[PDB]
């Protein structure tokens, strides 16, 4: 507790990257098993430019179904806590693996979104690009008022590359920080998961919140077990009180 | 590291 709590509640430029774990308390799976509606393909072979190409009714079914639940979905306790730590000047600002938009409905000012948005649809050909309250019934496919060209999902693909003013942009952030949380992601997926060895490469630590061990917890200065809502919950309780 | 989204 105390190092841990000393070592966030002194940070100078305390930063986060969070993913799918902390979202699965609100009803979101982590995909990190199936597709979850059909559960007949992996996440990553939908999430693909191959698939779209293949056959976009059936992608653009899974996103419809992913955004509606995504939008009827509540924060819970972790994305409550992150709020809260910015809130309390401590988190300067938040990198997000997620494409849900529980973070900024918790509160959230500074996200970073590494891999886009559900919230987001954009136009395949055109730059015409917009945010929707609802999820689109598919079929029909949606078509870009603007051009009439399919739109699709304001999500990085697997195989795409990230937009490079984002990328650099987080990049920038972890070069500046001193402490980062690490939540709820299975530092696999690059390359976000490069991210938290910039701090560590530069002196900063690491503080790992993970129900399971990852390839990052070796260089983990901190790595706390247990239910990502309960332990970010808990530790902002005490990192609240520390700067009372 | 940059590279296209991509598992390690
Ligand atoms: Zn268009």
């Amino acid at each position: 507790d105390e190092k841990l709590l000393k070592t966030i509640a002194e940070s100078k430029y305390l930063v986060a990257l969070t993913g799918a774990g902390v979202s699965a308390e609100s009803g979101i799976p982590t995909f990190r098993g199936k597709d979850g509606l059909w559960n007949r393909y992996r996440p990553e072979e939908l999430a693909n430019p191959q698939a779209f190409a293949k056959d976009p009714e059936k992608v653009w079914k899974w996103y419809a179904w992913r955004m509606e639940k995504v939008f009827n979905a509540q924060p819970n306790k972790a994305h409550q806590a992150f709020a809260e730590l910015e809130r309390l000047g401590v988190l300067k600002c938040l990198i997000t693996q997620n494409v849900d938009d529980l973070h900024e409905r918790a509160g959230s000012r500074n996200v970073i979104h590494l891999h886009g948005s559900l919230r987001v649809v954009r136009c395949t050909s055109c730059n015409n690009s917009f945010e929707v309250e609802s999820a689109p019934k598919i079929p029909p496919l949606p078509k870009c008022d603007k051009c009439g060209s399919l739109l699709r999902p304001g999500v990085v693909w697997f195989g795409e590359m990230l937009p490079p003013d984002v990328l650099d942009r987080a990049m920038r952030e972890v070069e500046r920080a001193d402490v980062i949380i690490v939540a709820g992601t299975s530092a696999v997926v690059q390359p976000a998961a490069s991210l938290p060895l910039i701090v560590k490469q530069r002196g900063g630590a690491i503080i790992e919140i993970n129900p399971d061990e990852t390839p990052l917890t070796p260089i983990a200065d901190y790595s706390l077990r247990g239910k990502a809502g309960e332990v970010m919950d808990e530790l902002v309780r005490h990192v609240r009180k520390a700067l009372s | 590291k940059g590279g296209a989204k991509r598992h390690r």
